[PDB]
């Protein structure tokens, strides 16, 4: 045992379902006039584009939807044991002797 | 809209064995002749410029690849083959399908290359109707110049000697993959390092004292991550030319000129045309790429 | 609240504030063959099969 | 009345407007997208009100002139419209002026031989009653050639479009991107068939769908004497060919070239040569072959003007 | 044509004025579409310990952009098209005193942080700007600060070699259109270049050699000849045989590396042809090529 101790940093990644609550007429929302623009004319068939483009707008003075954590799903991360090794990350800092 | 695409059109109805082989490479680049709408099947693929009876030499088929039109798979019938192709500032699509796979993402440049690795693996057969589609290959620049990396050191030896592990295999991040150079002719890809010989005996001629120095202080005396190829054994020529003292208004001449002399070689490092790709999606393997020709 | 008996308020203040819309981008493809387009839309208006 | 003209002019080369289909509602859905379907049959069909609709739909871009401003003796008042433009820049003059090299202007500066260029030479000659009032305004004519720098000096900018020449000051304008609209007939680049060396003859390579002009500026001596010379050359076989087949058209210079060299070394004289991308002329536009007062001179059509920096070759 | 970059905190009055002043410039974004934070615009991910060849690199795969107004609340932008004409201002720190049709370039920021960016404390994420210099300053600007970051590594280790009054002399000063420019210097940007040049420096004299006695042959290239006698003497005394064949394997697999990733970052093209110029309005009108 050497006379000092150490402490051990791990992070861990989780996937996780959530509940996002929303209160009513919070947002107006807005319609423009869709435009279609043509385009990729083949002699076989047509393509055609449609741009929907809508602005919304925020109402009253405060946040008005709040998420939340709710049922877990599978843990990404192992939860295991490895230590990040310095001699990986800079070799260029390295001791005077070669061998 | 402007219209581009080129039909072309079977001339006998093809097998349902090569039906299936061709539905596999849907959505792949390949380079065709002509830019116009009803084109020939013997146009189609690359195969007019690698044979089967002859041996394929991949500067020149390489050489070839530049200069042509491409085109992207879109549909395959039993009668035809329909092909969109690719202007030269146009936002496509495009498809990851190719047989040794390589992770793409987006910002990425991509490269058209010879099939390299396997001739036989790109190559399918219409014996329905006597030509053979030869297709290319895409790969990032990273590793599609590493293959002429590799292919240059070929050249090289092989002459020397006329040993499969440094002179032919490519190593990728992680994997090591084999040439295909068994059978080829290298009777341009000689000229290609006939051109690299004039350019190499200038850039000797004019190397700079300063930087010759700076190696003698740093091969034998501290740790640098990329300088390992050098042991503390330094070249016997590097001593020989530091015997001169330093002089910097003859040492701005000698870069200046140095650097001329580097933008020359993007004239012999060249791979094809460039697929800027802005796009990319991994659950479908298809991006969408942004062409630039030269 | 109104005014009276020990009670002092802050009294009634008023906001202008000016907020900004926010734009969306919808795309959507529609595809559609050359020949049913040209069989519904023909210069003899006879009836069809 | 005469107003009322205009506005029928005006409203006959708008563009055309955007369908506007409302996707909230029922019958007004059902009505905007049978208007695009009693659009596009009548745009497929071969009759001539066909072909009338069809060309509204113009993405054209545009070109981009540039003004110039240049002396009347460097200038002549017989240039064919269609001439390259180059620009030198080497210093700041005390007024805003510009020197521009039409390449048979260029040739008096360079002084390379006439067996290279027969025709060109009686041409540059007779212009140029001296060759003096080019070099005056040069003085480093010596010091530019021995080290390799005049090619750093000269941007390509594009096909002359209008000359409007004077005793003192000529006003020309070039096209640097595109093509060029006279000042109304479409000017595509005139270069002589003394100057242009093609790369497609031969004795079946791919009919690609662009075709390129590189400009080859190359230094050489002549006289015992710093010079150049300045071709061009005309192929679409992608970049790594043409620099590959630049160095065989030169064999004969750089063979001749370092007899000298290996007496002695400079660094100054290493750099030979630049090759720079011009423009692109469409596939198989063949050019016109048109006779100046008897000089042939190559005229291309629908030419779009690019910018390629100088990229040595050796 | 227009991206707007929110903020949800406003801005400082010192903060304003400061990009007032740089109401015209090229900047790179990430990515390409509107909806962006301030932590995109700028080389903020790559600048704020840079190295070079990973901002020029950066900037060939990137989606530059345009300022056109600076308000209080917000920034907006202009996406700047390939082959689109536009209208820059000359702002860029230090002044460099464009000319009408050049080539106008962008080189990553190499000089000192004051010129390069601007501090914001109003939201914490320090904006940086590039490097947009003539073509033929911006390679004559570097082909001398990558001969002067050479003798601050020689004078450090070998003081008696390289003479200060001298090295001052010529690296420090540019003239280039009748103008000389005296440049700041105090280099942590080209410390990989001058890794990079110095680790083929070596390997070209080894590397002429055993590519010319390889090619030898009734079918040799003619000029070939010519251009044997170019090379010095000391270099045609090169012992081949002190190596083995696959350590000389790894003499080319690594030595032709380094003369294409050293020569495909000159060759890039995030450049812009100015063809209209103002000296005292300081405004360019141009047209955006890449590559």
């Amino acid at each position: 045992h050497p006379g000092f101790a150490m402490t051990v940093v791990r992070t861990d990644e989780v996937l996780a379902e959530h509940i996002l609550y929303c209160s009513r007429a919070s947002t107006s929302m807005f319609v423009g006039l869709p435009s279609v623009v043509r385009r990729e004319v083949r002699s076989d068939a047509v393509t055609f584009e449609i741009t929907h483009e809508i602005a919304s707008l925020h109402t009253a003075l405060g946040y008005s939807s709040v998420i939340a954590p709710a049922h877990v799903a599978a843990i990404t991360t192992d939860m295991g044991v490895h230590c990040q090794d310095l001699f990986m990350i800079f070799p260029g800092d390295a001791y005077q002797d070669r061998q | 809209a402007l219209d581009k695409s080129i039909v072309v059109n079977l001339t006998s109805r093809l097998f349902a064995d090569e039906l299936a082989a061709l539905q596999s490479k849907i959505g792949s680049v390949l380079p065709l002749g002509d830019c116009h709408r009803l084109q020939n099947i013997q146009a189609l693929g690359l195969g007019c410029v690698c044979s089967r009876e002859t041996s394929p030499d991949y500067i020149q088929i390489m050489q070839y690849l530049s200069k042509c039109t491409l085109a992207v798979l879109e549909e395959v019938r039993p009668d035809s083959l329909r092909l969109t192709r690719m202007d030269p500032s146009d936002n496509l699509q495009i498809k990851n399908v190719y047989a040794p796979f390589f992770q793409w993402d987006s910002n990425t440049q991509l490269a058209v290359l010879p099939p390299l690795f396997s001739r036989k693996d790109s190559t399918i057969v219409l014996e329905s109707n006597g030509f053979d589609i030869v297709f290319p290959m895409v790969v990032p620049q990273q590793l599609g110049h590493a293959i002429l990396q590799q292919l240059l050191v070929y050249h090289i030896y092989s002459k020397i000697s006329a040993l499969d592990l440094y002179t032919t295999n490519v190593s990728f991040m992680g994997r090591t993959y084999r040439l295909d150079v068994d059978n080829t002719d290298p009777r341009t890809a000689l000229r290609v390092l006939d051109d690299l010989s004039m350019y190499l005996c200038i850039l000797s001629a004019l190397v700079p004292r300063g930087c010759l120095r700076l190696l003698t202080a740093l091969v034998r005396h501290d740790r640098h991550p990329l300088t390992e190829v050098f042991e503390g054994v330094v070249p016997d020529e590097v001593t020989r030319i530091d015997l001169d003292q330093l002089s910097v208004p003859d040492d701005i001449t000698r870069m200046r000129v140095m650097f001329s002399y580097l933008q020359s070689l993007s004239s012999i490092f060249n791979l094809g045309p460039r697929l800027h790709v802005y796009a990319y999606s991994a659950e479908t393997l298809a991006a969408s790429c942004w062409y630039s020709p030269r | 609240i109104a005014h009276g008996d020990g009670r002092r308020p802050n009294k009634q203040r008023q906001y202008i504030v000016m907020k900004a819309c926010n734009k969306h981008h919808i795309g959507a493809e529609i595809e559609l063959a050359a020949a049913d387009i040209e069989l519904l839309f023909a210069e003899k208006e006879t009836p069809l099969d | 009345e005469n107003a009322a003209r205009l506005g029928r002019q005006v409203l006959g080369l708008l563009p055309p407007p955007t369908h506007r289909v409302s996707l909230t509602r029922g019958p007004e859905f059902a009505r905007g997208v049978r208007d695009l379907l009693s659009k596009y049959a009548a745009s497929t069909r071969p009759t001539v009100g066909s072909l009338h609709e069809a060309l509204r739909q113009a993405p054209f871009r545009q070109p981009t002139y540039g003004d110039f401003l240049v002396y009347s003796q460097t200038f002549s008042p017989q240039e064919p419209l269609g001439t390259f433009l180059f620009s030198f820049k080497q210093e700041d003059n005390g007024s805003s002026m510009d020197m521009l090299l039409t390449p048979t202007s260029l040739f008096m500066l360079s002084g390379m031989e006439a067996a290279k260029a027969p025709q060109t030479h009686k041409v540059a000659g007779v212009w140029y009653g001296s060759g003096s009032g080019l070099a005056d305004f040069i003085p480093n004519l010596s010091e530019l050639m021995d080290t390799g720098e005049f090619h750093t000096l000269l941007t390509p900018v594009g096909p002359m479009v209008q000359s409007v020449h004077s005793t003192f000051v000529t006003k020309v304008t070039s096209a640097m991107k595109g093509v060029g609209l006279a000042r109304r007939a479409h000017v595509g680049l005139t270069l002589p068939c003394d100057m242009l060396v093609d790369l497609d003859e031969s004795c079946r390579e791919p009919a690609g769908l662009n075709v390129t002009i590189y400009a080859s500026l190359v230094y050489l001596r002549v006289n015992q004497r710093p010079s150049m010379a300045l071709t061009f050359f005309q192929s679409g076989k992608g970049f790594a060919e043409v620099v590959a087949m630049i160095k065989d058209h030169f064999t004969d210079v750089i063979r001749t070239k370092y007899i000298q060299l290996r007496h002695e070394l400079y660094i100054n004289r290493l750099v030979f040569g630049a090759v720079c991308t011009l423009g692109t002329v469409p596939f198989d536009s063949h050019p016109v072959h048109q006779s100046l007062n008897s000089l042939p001179v190559l005229v291309f059509a629908n030419f779009e003007a690019a910018c390629g920096p100088w990229t040595v070759f050796l």
